[PDB]
């Protein structure tokens, strides 16, 4: 189910990340993935905060999926930055604050916000309202599967170059260079200013 | 793989134990340490034939997929022998590993599917058990001349070829043949049969085995009709325990009566670690079963006669082994033996024996106090199975795994390594002998005090003297006024005269 998904959220709103709750949630992004980018429309806003908080949550602080994760994320937002829907629970502004903090140390979300994201968590109704074996081969043939670089590119600093590297690259792959720069140019109010310099 | 590749794999493993089995007599001298690692996969086959542990995909993870020492399951007590001899903190090289986790430790589900697979067609079930309790006896002779040393590496090849094989053995489930075998009557039976049969016995008693056995016997063809009644009638309990254990006190008794009269033994002649500690396994289960029997309180109308005649026998083998280890002449080799006759220095009575032993320059000092330094305090205490063993379903079978591991525990040594063996099982002889002649109505004094008198005064049994001292004192004596110090001084006159008169030379 997803209430039990979401659930690592909700008991860390209150407090910091525990450990033990990442590899469960990188799991469940894994494995929704192929739903999470088609939603109706009265579903979207709970999954918007529900990516919101994950994301946070991760740039706060195994790698292959931590990267698989975190791309998943980044598509997501680009999409959800080139569409932008009326109803979304993340205006374009906090996604762009979110792909940059997915780069680099997390400084960009603030607590007044993610308040905001819980309420809207609980008031927000379930797809399926919120107010040990498995996951371990599924790891082994992550890691089977492709080869983590790891030297290609004290502890904590080359982890966290490496997780940005990773960040990076993924959104590379995408391609999100040309979406991002393009949704840049055609802004409603820059337009003005770009025809009056043409 | 798929259900068929594993059964196949699995009838093919099979089809190697019944077939390597046969030319059993070459086993005998082989060392079993390529067998001991096919029967630690099939363990490992049968505990987890159908999923796939997790500890196994983070060992090959971290071993074999993770970029540039091991993780695994080794056997904690073969691995602390190993280390032990190798001494200055290195073990490079893992040699005795396990690969199931040591939590199965408890009682070690088998698996539906392989215990399904293993009662159909494809493969012989009666067969493979009876390759099973034959492979037991795989190392026996390896320990039998050429005055060649065993090194540290067969020694824990055999005690982890050995407790591989007892786990495996108390996991399979019955056979009807041996069922048969056993019912109505115990016949024709070996060594490794025997060692089978008494932890068989103690667990179909009281632990609720029976019902396993007789679900497992629904299986394989025999309805429960015929299961009920031979599990009835294989079994009625005393009467039974001492009714093999005579029998085996009497096929050695009769085996070990071609050697009589007073002559030195060579060390050739010595029997085989097997038989020893199956015997103590015997004499362990006898004394646990008759002490709660008559705690709970004619049967021993012949046990005392057989047991007189095992520790003489006994006390006769390890004087032998003493003193072949002392090249020396026969003449002054009997010489020797008149001397440390009359040794010992653990009864206070004889006067000479610390002297006379002290007085020789160099050759009986150093190897005696060698000797005597063997403490035989690994093996169990003395009624230790009554406070520590008596929490779980069966103290007897846990005295007996106890007592064949201190049994194993003795082949690393390199000096004098059946003297711990032979001290343990002297020691517990006596004090069966003992409690039995407390417990008994009927009893012969002559018998007893001369086969007794000679223990306490013999250099080569001083770690046992106390105990038959105190048996003796109680009886025959205070051992102050009464006449036993005088059957002490007219040994020890005895022994003056032989002195004086046959090795003048």
């Amino acid at each position: 189910g997803w209430e039990v998904a979401v659930r690592p959220l909700l008991s860390a709103s209150y407090s910091a990340f525990e450990m033990k709750e990442l590899p469960q949630l990188v799991a469940s992004v894994i494995e929704s993935e192929s739903e999470i980018l088609h939603h109706e429309k009265q579903y979207e806003p709970f999954y918007s905060s529900f990516v919101a908080l994950s994301t946070h949550y991760i740039t706060t602080v195994q790698l292959q999926s931590v990267a698989a994760a975190c791309k998943v994320l980044i598509e997501f937002s680009l999409l959800r930055l080139e569409n932008p829907d009326e109803a979304c629970a993340v205006s374009q502004k906090h996604l762009i604050l979110l792909i940059k903090g997915l780069c680099t140390g997390c400084s960009r979300l603030d607590r007044t916000e993610i308040i905001t994201f819980t309420a809207m968590m609980k008031s927000a109704k379930l797809p399926q309202t919120l107010s040990r074996q498995k996951e371990v081969q599924m790891n082994f043939l992550n890691q089977l599967t492709s080869v983590f670089n790891p030297r290609t590119v004290a502890s904590a600093i080359k982890t966290k170059n490496v997780f940005i590297a990773q960040n990076v690259a993924s959104l590379q792959e995408l391609g999100g260079s040309e979406k991002l720069l393009r949704v840049c140019l055609n802004l409603p109010y820059f337009l003005r200013y770009i025809n009056r310099f043409q | 793989f798929t259900e068929t590749g594993r059964r196949a794999i699995l009838s093919l493993f099979v089809q190697i134990i019944q077939e390597l089995s046969v030319n059993m007599d070459a086993q005998m001298r082989f060392v079993p340490l390529i067998l001991a690692r096919l029967l630690l996969i099939f363990d490992y086959l049968l505990h987890q034939y159908s999923k796939a542990p997790v500890y196994l995909f983070e060992q090959v993870q971290h071993n074999l997929l993770s970029p540039p020492t091991p993780l695994y399951h080794g056997f904690k007590e073969v691995e602390e022998n190993w280390s032990k001899h190798f001494s200055s903190d290195a073990v490079p090289h893992p040699r005795f590993y396990c690969v199931l986790s040591p939590e199965a430790s408890e009682d070690n589900r088998l698996d539906s599917v392989a215990c399904d697979v293993l009662f159909s067609k494809l493969v012989k079930y009666d067969e493979l058990y009876a390759a099973l309790t034959a492979l037991l006896a795989a190392g026996s002779q390896l320990d039998t001349k050429e005055n060649k040393n065993v090194t540290a590496l067969e020694a824990c090849a055999l005690q982890y070829y050995f407790l591989i094989l007892w786990r495996i053995l108390g996991i399979l489930p019955p056979s009807k043949t041996y069922i048969n075998q056993l019912s109505m009557n115990s016949p024709e039976m070996s060594e490794c049969d025997i060692l089978h049969t008494l932890r068989w016995s103690s667990r179909l008693r009281i632990s609720s085995y029976v019902n396993w056995i007789k679900d497992h016997l629904i299986k394989q063809g025999m309805k429960a009709e015929h299961a009920s009644s031979l599990l009835e009638l294989a079994s009625t309990s005393v009467k039974y325990d001492v009714e093999i254990v005579e029998e085996y006190f009497a096929r050695q008794i009769s085996s070990f009566c071609s050697i009589d009269c007073t002559t030195i033994l060579q060390l050739h002649e010595i029997p085989s670690l097997q038989s020893i500690y199956t015997l103590d396994a015997a004499i362990s289960k006898v004394q646990v079963s008759l002490d709660e029997h008559f705690s709970k309180m004619e049967i021993t109308k012949n046990l005392l006669p057989a047991t007189l005649q095992l520790i003489d026998t006994y006390a006769s083998f390890t004087r032998a082994y003493l003193l072949q280890n002392f090249k020396p002449s026969k003449e002054k080799l009997q010489g020797f033996a008149a001397v440390l006759a009359i040794g010992s220095s653990r009864c206070k009575a004889n006067t000479l024996g610390p002297t006379l032993v002290q007085n020789l320059p160099s050759s009986v000092q150093t190897v005696c106090e060698s000797w005597n330094n063997i403490n035989t305090n690994e093996f169990p205490n003395i009624g230790s199975w009554r406070n520590a063993f008596a929490n779980d379903t069966i103290p007897s079978e846990s005295y007996i795994s106890a007592v064949q591991a201190a049994h194993l525990g003795t082949l690393c040594s390199q000096s004098l390594p059946l003297a711990a063996s032979l001290k343990h099982t002297l020691l517990s002889l006596v004090r069966l002998t003992g409690d039995l002649i407390v417990w008994s109505d009927e009893m012969n004094p002559p018998q007893v005090i001369r086969t007794l008198l000679p223990l306490l005064l013999e250099s080569s049994t001083e770690s046992v003297a106390e105990i038959s001292s105190n048996s003796l004192e109680r009886i025959l004596g205070p051992a102050e006024s009464d006449e036993f110090l005088a059957r002490v001084y007219e040994k020890l006159i005895t022994g003056c005269y032989n002195i004086l008169a046959n090795h003048a030379d």
